[PDB]
């Protein structure tokens, strides 16, 4: 199943396959089958972002 | 922030 992280940081998508989030943010882990860019969801559509500018802490 | 590396996408 997708599991949710919240944002540690914000960060602002600078490619169109990257998504924009904002620090405390809900995103939902739609692939993290690489290692450090996991594609995800939130309010704003979905798109790529770093592994570690998220936690599994809610 | 942690730094971004694109480079590995």
């Amino acid at each position: 199943m997708a599991r949710r992280v919240r944002a540690l940081y914000d960060f602002e998508a600078v490619e169109d396959n990257e998504l924009t989030f904002k620090h405390g943010e809900l995103i939902t882990v739609l692939d993290d089958s690489d290692a450090n860019w996991w594609q995800g969801e939130n309010h704003r559509g979905t798109g790529l972002f770093p592994s570690n500018f998220v936690t599994t802490d809610l | 922030t942690p730094m971004v590396n694109r480079e590995n996408k």
